[PDB]
């Protein structure tokens, strides 16, 4: 054996280190936790965009409660604070809606008298004056 | 004996006086070095007063009496690193230790 | 065994690191650590918090008396520092309270000098002065530092900021350094009092309006473990406060807890403090 | 992953940046080798920028023991008791004076 | 466990030995010697290689077709037997052809 | 269309001759780089050392 390996302790304890919290005989054989923390590892890189995806779901299910809590529904009061130029996003939306709910009714207001001005100026069509609320400002 | 050169305010008189002795014209700038012997000679001469002797990879570099003068103005100072980094003007943040 | 010595060398450090976990040294001060001038880093002490400071009283606050006192003990084998401590905590109380009353005027005395007594007692000063690099050039007795000790070199190094540069730049450091541990506390995790129901009827004989009527608003699940009483304070027909509870009586204490928020300013909308 | 490493929520040292920014950074302890390539850039670096950083940032002591070392160590102690202890064996001159530049600017 | 505990004992190198202090002399011994002897007339070895170069089965055939005279019966056997495997392996086994 | 097939013929093809002798030039002057002696010292320079 002219050259053989001495530092080989050092990669399975490099292995291992991420085993030390499994069940069984993958926190301490080699062969199963190689398969383990790979397998691991590749959860944890697509649970990144399954991170974003659940918590988008779960910003729309508190701001559909608390829509329905204030009588609207959540296509409402998104399609209708879009259209008074109200950019917000759903994760602000969750936040007021959580911590500061006079905000969240105030938006709620809006988001349905927007909805009253639209569906009135659906029903009387033809030339009309617009809403006070359904003027759009112009950006050039 | 040390490298500690600091090139004297009046080398030039002592230059003429050696360039005087070892020949000789105005001019003295321009004058070749090509002989040997007088290049010798000035430069033992040199090397013998002030202690501070050409190299040997830079003796082909001069070949008249003006590449000898612009060789003795440049000073060449040798100490530790030690004694350069703490003479440096160091900020009163900066402390350097040398276990040596 | 196999030929090699990096492998060995490297197996040796970590053997060294679990057993410096699985046994660890008693905790030496700083000063017997390498790297360890003290009169470059009581510098950098100076101009970390962007001050200036004299280095000799400077140096006198950070020395203390057991200091001196084992010193001698041990010579057989320096100024104190009660006079810098004194000026420091003096003038520490003195702008805290001139501060906590010039934004809030309507708190009581009593609820002025607990908040003082808790920005200068023993938990809040050993917790500012163990990030401010105070413990390491505090010349003490024993480590780690005893709170008393550290409590007066923190205020020995306020006298000396007092003495080497203005009552100004050492009211601009307690206010950037003692006010801003009160952020995100409530009155009463700083100023603890018991049966607050009985301060607020005082409170509000002061204020000459008639003694408040609990009554219970809203509730849940009142036969169950798990009930959900709000209680209402009312003076005068009308409301001062709204409190939730387990129960009836914890639901009238943190009613009248939120009365003395309200009445007091300090409720937590308040306007923040101005730097 | 996450749930084999512990977790911790944002916070600041003493509220650094409400009344004043108050730099976190202590000290920092390189270890340089007079002989010896591993050091090598590292010295170029007390030949060069050390005294322009200590300048820069008063609040910071810098120690250079200049050991007969074989790795070359900076050590980045903060107010709060943390001690992060990281090698510059053999890197150059600019990356290790971003790495100084990264050890000044973190809490 | 596959490492040892205690480090090995410290390996002392002279560096100015006798040998690796006149290590490569003469090495232009012809050159500037008035080519009276060849570099290859001064490397020591075993006498089929001194100043030959080739694979295992030029090696093993030069020593053979040198010294396989004076070898003793069993090296000889092996010998012809690692002949005839590199023989079967380097004409006959491969990738590129 | 804006034109007819007799208007657009021959009105481009200046430039895709030049952009042609473009990718023409930049192929025909792949050929190895310059070697300097200072690349050299300058992995001299590995065991610089302190005084």
């Amino acid at each position: 054996l002219r050259n053989r390996v001495t530092d080989r302790y050092f990669r399975i304890q490099e292995v291992l280190k991420h085993a030390r919290h499994f069940r069984g005989r993958k926190n301490r054989c080699y062969r199963l936790a190689v398969r383990t923390v790979i397998r691991a590892f590749v959860k944890c890189t697509k649970a990144r965009y399954l991170k974003k995806k659940n918590m988008r779901t779960l910003w729309i299910n508190r701001i559909t409660a608390a829509s329905q809590e204030h009588g609207l529904k959540y296509p409402a009061l998104i399609g209708n604070l879009v259209k008074c130029q109200v950019e917000l996003n759903r994760k602000v939306l969750a936040d007021l809606a959580i911590y500061e709910p006079k905000t969240f009714k105030s938006l709620a207001a809006l988001a349905s008298r927007r909805r009253h001005e639209g569906f009135a100026a659906a029903l009387g069509d033809g030339k009309e004056p617009e809403g006070i609320f359904s003027r759009v400002v112009q950006y050039h | 004996r040390s490298r500690a050169y600091t090139p004297p305010e009046d080398l030039q008189s002592r230059l003429e006086s050696y360039v005087k002795e070892v020949f000789l014209p105005s001019n003295w700038q321009d004058i070749s070095l090509e002989d040997s012997r007088l290049k010798f000679n000035l430069l033992a001469h040199l090397a013998d007063d002030l202690g501070h002797v050409v190299p040997n990879s830079r003796l082909h570099q001069m070949c008249r009496v003006r590449d000898v003068l612009d060789f003795y103005n440049v000073p060449i100072q040798d100490r530790s690193k030690f004694d350069e980094l703490s003479a440096s003007n160091l900020p009163p943040n900066l402390k350097i230790t040398w276990s040596y | 065994v196999k030929k090699g010595f990096r492998a060995a060398f490297r197996f040796q450090k970590e053997l060294e690191r679990q057993r410096l976990l699985r046994c660890p040294p008693p905790p030496v001060r700083r000063s017997e650590k390498p790297n360890w001038d003290y009169h470059a880093e009581i510098q950098a002490f100076g101009h970390r918090l962007q001050e200036n400071f004299s280095l000799d009283l400077l140096k006198t606050a950070f020395v203390n008396s057991c200091y001196i006192k084992s010193e001698e003990a041990k010579r057989q084998q320096l100024k104190s520092n009660q006079e810098l401590s004194e000026q420091g905590t003096s003038f520490s109380q003195t702008c805290l309270t001139q501060f906590l009353e010039d934004e809030y005027p309507d708190m009581p005395t009593e609820g002025i000098k607990n908040l003082v007594d808790f920005l200068t007692g023993e938990e809040v000063v050993c917790h500012v002065a163990r990030n401010l690099a105070v413990e390491q050039l505090t010349l003490s007795e024993e480590f780690p530092v005893p709170p008393a000790v550290l409590q007066q070199t923190f205020f020995a190094v306020i006298g000396a900021l007092l003495q080497s540069s203005g009552p100004e730049r050492t009211a601009l450091f307690i206010r950037d350094f003692l006010i801003t541990q009160m952020t995100g506390k409530e009155l009463f995790e700083m100023w603890k009092i018991i049966n607050p129901m009985g301060l607020l009827v005082e409170e509000l004989k002061k204020r000459n309006v008639s003694a408040p009527e609990s009554r219970l608003t809203r509730q849940s699940g009142g036969t169950t473990a798990l009930p959900l009483y709000f209680v209402g304070l009312y003076c005068d027909k009308k409301l001062i406060a709204e409190g939730p509870g387990e129960t009836v009586l914890v639901a009238e204490e943190e009613a009248a807890r939120v009365a003395l928020r309200k009445l007091y300013g300090f409720t937590e909308n308040r306007r923040p403090w101005n730097y | 992953t996450a749930r084999g490493t512990p977790s911790r929520f944002l916070a600041s040292v003493l509220h650094n940046g409400l009344g004043r920014y108050v730099q976190q950074l202590q000290r920092l302890s390189f270890s340089v080798s007079r002989d010896g390539a591993s050091s090598r850039g590292a010295r170029e670096f007390v030949e060069r920028e050390v005294i322009d950083f200590a300048r820069r940032n008063p609040g910071v002591v810098i120690y250079v023991n200049s050991r007969p070392c074989c790795v070359p160590r900076v050590v980045a102690e903060y107010l709060n008791g943390a001690v992060r202890e990281e090698s510059i064996h053999c890197k150059s001159v600019e990356e290790i004076s971003t790495l100084v530049q990264k050890l000044a600017d973190q809490s | 466990i596959g490492i040892r505990l205690t480090l090995p004992p410290p390996k002392v190198v002279d560096r100015w030995n006798e040998k690796r202090a006149m290590f490569g002399v003469y090495d232009n011994i012809g050159i500037l010697g008035n080519f009276e002897k060849h570099p290859k007339e001064l490397i020591r070895g075993p006498i089929w290689l001194r100043g030959w170069k080739g694979n295992e089965l030029q090696r093993c055939i030069r020593k053979r077709k040198m010294v396989g005279s004076r070898m003793f019966a069993d090296d000889l056997h092996n010998l012809n037997k690692r002949i005839r495997y590199l023989y079967k392996h380097f004409n006959r086994h491969g990738k590129f052809r | 269309p804006y034109m007819t097939r007799e208007q657009e013929r021959g009105h481009a093809a200046v430039r895709r001759r030049e952009a042609f002798e473009a990718i023409k030039a930049a192929a025909t002057s792949k050929f190895p780089p310059h070697r300097f002696i200072a690349d050299q010292l300058d992995h001299l320079n590995v065991t610089k050392k302190w005084s």
